[PDB]
């Protein structure tokens, strides 16, 4: 006799499926570095503001 | 001429105590409303996948 046969499956490329499922970290890092200028200078002058004469 | 010393009167009456928060207190408001408009963006990016640069010009 023969067992059941599940049929055609389609076995996803490991490339593809790092594509559709892999996570993203080094580049998480990167992007946060990259905001981080326009983001914090302006936070650093506000707390130049902060610290030199609302006290 | 006088307003000078007049001037210089006043604002050594300032230095007396001498804080002048006016323009930094200011100037906080402004660093600090650059900040709050910046925050939600890193909190956005990473949950709403929206790459930062594609919207760089939007933020």
């Amino acid at each position: 006799g023969f067992t059941s046969a599940p049929g055609q499956g389609g076995i996803l490329a490991q490339r593809e499926f790092d594509r559709r499922f892999s996570p993203h970290f080094l580049d998480w890092a990167a992007f946060g570095v990259m905001t981080l200028p326009s983001i914090g200078i302006p936070l650093l002058l506000w707390y130049s503001s902060k610290r030199k004469y609302d006290t | 001429k006088g307003g000078s010393k007049q001037q210089s009167e006043e604002d050594l009456l300032l230095q007396d105590f001498s804080r002048n928060l006016s323009a930094k207190s200011s100037a906080l408001f402004f660093g600090n409303a650059f900040i709050v408009s910046a925050i939600p963006i890193w909190l956005y990016w990473r949950i709403w996948h929206m790459d930062l640069i594609q919207s760089a010009v939007l933020y």
